[PDB]
């Protein structure tokens, strides 16, 4: 079954670990489709991000990609 | 460099 929606108002609520676990949980899972090598390591790239800008992402599509796009062609650089 | 996230696993970049 799909996880729960995440609204910034449940986010807020939680403790700050839970909110990074929170978001890392439906992050992942999109990031993998495109990067099944890499999906861990960018994950934990991006969760060092606000929260706010990563549920933004997860809204937006074109949001999440262009964040990838960068965090790979960062990791790229350093392998 | 921050921890790599793995599902179901409490991240250790922030805890």
């Amino acid at each position: 079954g799909p996880l729960g929606s995440l609204t910034a108002s449940m986010l807020a609520s939680a403790p700050p670990q839970e909110q990074k676990q929170m978001l890392g949980e439906r992050l992942f899972p999109l990031i993998q489709a495109m990067h099944p090598t890499l999906a861990g390591k960018i994950t934990g790239m991006l969760l060092e991000i606000d929260n706010s800008e990563l549920l933004h992402m997860l809204e937006s599509p074109e949001s999440l990609r262009s964040k990838v796009d960068e965090a790979v062609a960062v990791l790229q650089a350093h392998q | 460099w921050p921890p790599e996230f793995h599902p179901g696993v409490p991240w250790k970049g922030l805890q």
